[PDB]
């Protein structure tokens, strides 16, 4: 599914991401935009044998299990397939574990590269939350 | 061949060093592998700084990812890289190191 911006903001807010580990909701929306273009089915294989899955591009080495990445730790205890659905619950539960690992949202390269130090709250402007 | 000499204690790595090459030496306090970003935090004093050394696909030389993969918490390492002043999660310290070399002195 491809989410609308406000539609994803509302869904992230209902899932408790606004100010989760001190990150305001537009951080999460901006991260999804640059990680997946709001597309829940986004799947991207890396040269290292791992693949990133879903709206927040969660990686298969440590975080979810895709059954095909060596050294898989599955810290979110979830198959990567769960991260590809129309519903963001699994991606959110897993993003909360990742953002709590001790580096905040620096775990997402597209958040570092496109969101950090920018007007992140612009991402929720005009949304009726 | 032969690891380089420490130029700075981890506590001396401050935003005012932005753009400078440094060598830090100490133990692996924390490892995070998030796929395209991997972060090794290095400390050299108990109850001290844990300076994050950031590996990013597209930016860090590939060979350093192979070295990251050999790392374990408490390994003793020596890292050469460039200081970057930037906001860190849960710290007022505001620095990271983009590595050009990672040496593993020994495997705790």
């Amino acid at each position: 599914k491809v989410f609308g911006r406000c539609e994803l903001a509302a869904a992230m807010k209902r899932h408790g991401l606004d100010n989760y580990r001190g990150y305001s909701l537009g951080n999460w929306v901006c991260a999804a935009k640059f990680e997946s273009n709001f597309n829940t089915q986004a799947t991207n294989r890396n040269t290292d044998g791992s693949t990133d899955y879903g709206i927040l591009q969660i990686n298969s080495r440590w975080w979810c299990n895709d059954g095909r990445t060596p050294g898989s730790r599955n810290l979110c205890n979830i198959p990567c397939s769960a991260l590809l659905s129309s519903d963001i619950t699994a991606s959110v539960n897993c993003a909360k574990k990742i953002v709590s690992d001790g580096n905040g949202m620096n775990a997402w390269v597209a958040w570092r590269n496109r969101c950090k130090g920018t007007d992140v709250q612009a991402w929720i402007r005009g949304c009726r939350l | 061949a032969v690891y380089p000499k420490k130029t700075h204690w981890t506590a001396e790595i401050t935003p005012n060093l932005h753009g400078s090459e440094v060598v830090v030496a100490g133990w692996v306090a924390h490892l995070g592998d998030y796929g395209r970003v991997k972060i090794v935090k290095v400390s050299d004093r108990e109850g001290g700084a844990a300076v994050p050394v950031y590996l990013e696909r597209g930016k860090t030389p590939d060979h350093l990812f192979k070295v990251f993969a050999e790392l374990s918490r408490e390994d003793v390492v020596v890292i050469k890289g460039i200081v970057e002043a930037s906001e860190q999660y849960g710290s007022a310290t505001g620095v990271e190191i983009f590595p050009s070399e990672i040496w593993i002195l020994n495997k705790a």
